[PDB]
């Protein structure tokens, strides 16, 4: 776990993909629980959270056609939370807002490449197929439950003059957090539950706790590098957490920040290991190997020159792994290093790869990036 | 689907704002008082307050200034309500009769906007030449203070600074100037402007910006020939002039934050101030001719009072300290110290129920008439307090000088058991002052193998105190170890034995952890004046609740429910668990049905099964909002408290076609109560139209009781409340059906299930005439309604509390 | 030579490849994926 020289940025610019696309700064939203019809793409299978970026290629000729329309009008499209992959149960979804295309006809056939961004939940009221193939989904707009502060109703008139903080210190940390839970949670103490048991449901207070437990994935974790929003960081967080995907449709649902919090909270104090899903016993690493290469942290989607996508959770440790190939550069999705083929080693299945760095001045000099769907979480 | 009426049986007593002037004639000295929803105005005389009026709003009262522009012979009263109905009042007496006049109204609200930080902010120029609020940051929102503006039509202009802490309307300006206090990154600074009406925007203020302490808070706009501004901050008090600048860092002030003050003398050479612990300080202005200008500022001590909300000075050195945490107070200011060095002494005291965090309902005399046992107060003002109806509302204080937190009652020992929690300084702890866990008549301190610091750290000790129920002395007082937190406590009998037991649920609390990881479950059995410990049970989480569960004992441990049974070598042995994904903070129980609720109002309804031996998940009902309080009115409506002071019925209608509404709790009633309830409670208060009788207690000390309504009368009272919206008069002119609908923040839905038991009542109270109009092509048990029967049918009402 | 169109596998017979290929757990939408 050496210090990272890496330029963390060049990851998420995709510069694998190609040179510069056709880059879309329409940003679009829909009203409240504003009844939508929006088209679908039969590819696409991942559970997209708001905020986190999903890559794409396309080739067959209803989803060229069908991206060439959305690029006009809104340019977003839907994806379907898949429940059981098997006969698209779909009962929760996500809007996606494709923010760069490019478009190119090598192999003498139409190529389109895409870069979409989540931006809204939604529940699904009615899927139905078109005749072009391409399905149209009825969708409700879920809504963003913002909750005021837990004392905002108790609140003595008095005191709420002095509720602005100074500022934050640039031990220290420690005073200043107990100082903040004094002050702001003083009228407390007209109500029957403690200060702490306020500070349970303080959004700050439970940023701050993931915060610190996210910095053992990175010791350069800047603050600022890190969403401030309660909203943003939350969906952040459930984008980067290495779990199953019934735990990400559970984080899906959840509309309150707080409530999203609070169960990543829990989901990171509990899972422990990851295993194989090909198998059931062989761990191919922990949660204190997880480590973030990227500023959308340490797991991200990418694409593979045939448009699969893969979200590869990166790590500077894994075990159990058969390697196969040779290191190559070629449409690596870290820039300056070189991949290659990684099985599970007892039932032999694809678990992720091993990247190593070209350059000798270059730190980390190895790591691997493990597929999401292919591992699991496992709890002691 | 629901049918609740909702009285009033104890008014609010906290005191939240208090001004001075005359309102009532020129000539008299006012001073008004502002209880939540009520307004009392009195006469200051040598003899004390003589109680000229009392009024009820519809609203939160947050804003209440008096002003008295050029051509009135009185103030008038601007009110403003949590609500954000603003409203000017005049008063007006013919004969005996008194009204309030609703001089001018409206609504400020904005329908886009952040309510600020620091809560709104009310302030007068002093010529009176317009009305500044701060409700939302970026904003300021100027009600020009001409005659001709009666709906109070008001326009914004933008602030650059967001994050404004105070703000005030300075004296001596040929233009209505502000000078605010605000904090950015680079800290707090106070800075000027001065309001145009005519182009409806902000001009360079008069000085200058100018940087002031980093904990500045309060500004206070000096009158006339000081003129300026007094900035009051945690370790400085500063005055800004122009190009004059003053400042001192009086010692005294800087072990706790001064939050209230007030004018004493007209010319601004002498003000109060109050901080957070109860002393009150004066500071003085010493003014040099050279033109007058200010020479130096002295700050001193007066003395100790009630811990104050707000302050006012009437007349002769007499005070008016309106507290939340305590009983408000009259006190006079002596010219000389006493022998204690105290120039404060206080002349009378006015009852003040709120907070009330718990209580219970006891039979004390056992008439059949209940006894109201309350946990009102905090810190140094904590006290129990006994309510009982008359033949109106007797209340009998006990101090306890800490916080009490939980009560509960044990009829064969004859007393009360009570969780308290005293503040001690890390000196190695030392008590600030005696309380009742110190002073009690026999004591103890928890001994169980079972599992930094500074001078001025502040800890919260925990104590169970045995309180007679008659002496309501403390017979003993039994204290926790150290860093556990009491959180729950029941009395009862477990199993076969014939033992009656406090069982008491306790987290282990550290600074480092974010939730406790470890707690207690002790039994105690207070015998022959003695508390000894019967049993002691570690547990992994925060007992955050307790119930007796059909001879078992039922604990909220963390995110877990677990049913523990008392064998017969007296120890709990857990006989089940059921995990909930939810902090199981509030835990009631009725038959075999459990409803366990969170923080964040999700609800969800168990049931236990006695030959399965464990729970099962009946109902479900989850809604992200802030839950204070809930409880069983019967087996399938359950009652609760949450966000913007509203109660809320949920139903589980068991008999549903699909499984989908078998697991579903509909919300079936919802009202804006205006208080923000902390305990519910069965019983009642009358000897023993309604059913059921649940009383619940409130911050503001008021005290409120919901029954149920056969659908018939619900019809009949809900006609009867449209009928009187039209006919009584509210004061401020704030429609009815809005002060009463559901309100949390931008989102309101109008109250239904609901019958407000005060307006009803308020049908007593209205002239012949009045009733008559009342009572018009009603249908009344059909038949024609009558005066005389609608009479009848609010009498009966009335006894019920 | 033979490639594997989900993960970069290299492999010189035929029934090989076909074995890992169907091992990958997924729906394996070729139709929409191979050149
Ligand atoms: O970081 C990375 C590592 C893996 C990922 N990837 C694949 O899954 C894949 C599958 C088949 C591939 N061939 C196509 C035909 O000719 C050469 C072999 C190439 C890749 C590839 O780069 C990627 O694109 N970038
Ligand atoms: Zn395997
Ligand atoms: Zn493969």
């Amino acid at each position: 776990p050496n210090i990272i020289n890496f330029d963390t940025s060049l990851p998420t610019s995709h510069t694998y993909l190609g040179a510069d696309m056709e880059e879309f700064h329409g940003r679009t939203l829909h009203d409240d629980d504003s009844c939508q019809v929006i088209p679908v793409l039969p590819q696409v299978m991942m559970i997209l959270i708001p905020g986190q970026t999903l890559p794409l290629q396309l080739f067959h000729p209803q989803e060229v056609s069908m991206v060439r329309n959305l690029i006009q009008k809104d340019r977003t499209f839907a994806v379907l939370a898949y429940s059981n992959v098997q006969e698209r149960e779909a009962q929760f979804g996500t809007t996606a807002e494709i923010y760069a295309y490019r478009e190119e006809q090598d192999f003498g056939i139409e190529i389109v490449k895409v870069k979409a961004i989540g931006r809204q939940r939604f529940k699904v009221l009615e899927l139905r197929t078109q005749s072009d193939g391409i399905q149209q989904a009825k969708v409700q707009i879920l809504p963003e439950c913002v909750l005021p502060s837990t004392m905002s109703a108790v609140q003595l008139e008095s005191l709420n003059k002095c509720q602005i903080f100074p500022s934050k210190p640039v031990q220290c940390s420690y005073k200043w957090w107990q100082k903040y839970q004094k002050r702001k949670f003083h009228c407390a103490n007209l109500t029957s539950w403690p200060r702490w048991l306020y500070s349970l449901y303080d959004a700050e207070t439970l940023m701050d706790r993931i915060k610190k437990q996210l910095r053992e994935w990175d010791e350069n974790l800047k603050d600022d590098s890190l969403p401030s929003n309660p909203i943003d960081f939350s969906y952040r967080v459930a984008a980067c957490l290495p779990i199953d995907d019934v735990l990400r449709i559970q984080l899906l649902k959840i509309g309150s920040a707080i409530q999203r919090l609070r169960c990543e909270l829990d989901i990171m104090n509990k899972c422990t290991s990851l295993c194989c899903k090909q198998c059931q016993e062989t761990e191919i690493t922990t949660k204190n190997e997880i480590f973030s290469l990227s500023l959308c942290g340490p797991m991200a989607a990418y694409v593979n020159p045939h448009g699969y996508v893969h979200e590869t959770l990166t790590v500077y440790k894994a075990c159990n792994l058969n390697l196969i190939g040779r290191p190559s550069t070629e449409h690596s999705w870290f820039p300056g290093y070189a991949w290659t083929v990684a099985q599970c080693k007892i039932c032999a299945s694809h678990i992720g790869w091993k990247f190593t760095a070209t350059k000798k001045d270059m730190s980390p000099q190895k790591f691997w990036g493990l597929t999401r769907s292919a591992l699991l979480p496992t709890i002691p | 689907m629901s049918y609740n009426y909702v009285v009033t049986a104890q008014k609010p007593t906290a005191v939240n704002g208090c001004v001075t002037g005359h309102f009532t004639s020129a000539e008299d000295l006012n001073l008004l008082i502002a209880k939540n929803t009520r307004l009392e105005i009195y006469v200051v005389t040598a003899e004390g307050l003589r109680p000229v009026k009392e009024v009820g709003m519809y609203g939160k009262i947050a804003v209440m200034e008096l002003f008295r522009p050029k051509g009135e012979s009185k103030d008038l009263l601007f009110i403003l309500t949590a609500k954000y109905n603003a409203c000017i009042l005049e008063y007006k007496q013919s004969g005996e009769s008194i009204d309030i006049i609703t001089r001018a109204h409206g609504n400020v609200q904005d329908r886009i906007g952040r309510p600020s930080e620091t809560g709104i902010i009310g302030i007068i120029d002093p010529e009176c030449r317009m009305i500044g609020l701060r409700l939302y940051d970026g904003l300021f929102k100027v009600i020009p203070l001409d005659r001709d503006n009666k709906e109070l039509k008001a326009f914004n202009i933008r602030l650059e600074e967001l994050h404004v802490i105070d703000v005030k309307f300075l004296y001596g300006c040929q233009a209505p100037t502000i000078c605010f206090v605000y904090q950015d990154p680079q800290g707090r600074h106070v800075k000027t402007y001065e309001v145009s009406l005519r182009e409806k925007e902000f001009n360079k203020g008069p000085w200058k910006q100018e940087n002031v302490e980093a904990e500045a808070s309060m500004v206070i706009a000096v009158p006339e020939p000081f003129g300026g501004a007094i900035i009051i901050g945690q370790e400085s008090i500063t005055y800004h002039n122009g190009d004059k600048y003053l400042a001192i860092a009086p010692p005294i002030i800087k072990q706790s934050t001064i939050v209230c003050h007030n004018r004493v003398d007209p010319n601004g050479s002498r003000y109060l101030l109050g901080d957070m612990e109860g002393r009150l300080f004066m500071l003085l202005l010493e003014k040099e001719e050279q033109t007058v200008t200010l020479k130096d500022l002295r700050v001193e001590l007066l003395g100790e009072t009630s811990i104050a909300e707000c302050l006012t000075y009437l007349d002769n050195g007499v005070v008016f300290v309106g507290s939340r945490l305590g009983d408000s107070q009259l006190v006079k200011l002596n010219v000389d110290s006493n022998e204690q060095g105290s120039y404060v002494v206080a002349m009378e005291t006015f009852t003040n129920l709120g907070p009330i965090v718990d209580m219970c309902v006891v039979d004390l005399e056992r008439q059949g008439q209940g006894q109201l046992v309350t946990c009102s107060g905090a810190f140094k003002e904590g006290s129990l307090r006994i309510i009982r109806n008359g033949i109106k509302l007797h209340i009998r204080t006990v101090p306890l000088y800490e916080s009490p937190r939980k009560i509960c009652y044990q009829e064969v020992s004859q007393c009360f058991g009570v969780l308290s929690s005293r503040i001690e300084v890390q000196d190695g702890t030392t008590a600030l002052r005696p309380s009742a866990s110190t002073q009690a008549l026999s004591s103890s301190v928890s001994s169980s193998k079972l599992f930094e610091t500074s001078f001025g750290e502040e800890v919260e000790v925990h104590n169970l105190l045995i309180i007679d129920q008659h002496t309501f002395e403390v017979l003993h007082a039994h204290q926790f170890l150290q860093n556990e937190y009491a959180l729950s406590l029941v009395s009862c009998k477990l199993g076969k034995d014939p033992n009656t037991y406090f069982i008491v649920g306790t987290a282990m609390v550290y600074p480092e952890e974010a939730e406790p990881k470890q707690g207690r479950i002790v039994v105690f059995q207070y015998s022959d004046g003695k508390l000894q410990t019967v049993a002691e049970k570690e547990v992994k989480g925060a007992v955050y609740s307790m119930v007796e569960f059909n001879g078992k004992l039922l604990a909220s441990i963390n995110s877990t429910v677990r049913l523990y049974e008392w064998t017969t070598e007296k120890e709990l042995r857990t006989e089940c668990n059921h995990y909930n994904n939810i902090m199981a903070l509030y835990l009631k129980t009725k038959g075999d049905f459990i409803l366990v609720g969170d923080l964040m109002r999700s609800v969800l309804l168990l049931a236990y099964k006695p030959m399965e031996g464990n729970f099962e998940e009946i109902a479900r009902d989850f809604n992200p909002n802030w839950m204070s309080a809930v409880e069983i009115l019967d087996d399938d409506n359950f009652l609760g408290a949450e966000n913007a002071f509203n109660l809320f019925v949920c139903q589980k209608d068991s008999a549903a076609t699909t499984d989908e509404e078998r697991q579903h709790l509909q919300e079936v009633g919802l009202f804006h109560l205006g208080e923000f309830v902390n305990v519910f409670c069965h019983g009642s208060l009358v000897m023993q139209p309604t059913q059921g009788s649940v009383l619940f207690g409130t911050v503001n000390g008021m005290i409120g009781l919901v029954t149920s309504l056969s659908e018939s009368w619900y019809n009949l009272l809900l006609d009867m409340q449209n009928r009187l919206n039209k006919v009584i008069k509210s004061v401020g002119k704030i429609e009815h059906s809005f002060w009463r609908s559901f309100h949390t923040e931008r989102k309101t839905e109008p109250a239904t299930g609901f019958i407000d038991g005060d307006l009803i009542e308020s049908f007593l109270d209205i002239s012949r005439p009045k009733m008559q109009e009342v009572v018009a092509n009603l249908q009344y048990d059909k038949r024609e309604a009558t005066a005389d029967d609608l009479i009848k049918v609010v009498e009966e009402l009335t006894r019920i509390h | 030579l033979l490639f594997c169109p989900i993960c970069g596998f290299t492999c010189r017979q035929k029934g090989n490849l076909l074995r890992h290929i169907n091992l990958h757990t997924g729906e394996k939408l070729f139709k929409y994926h191979l050149y």
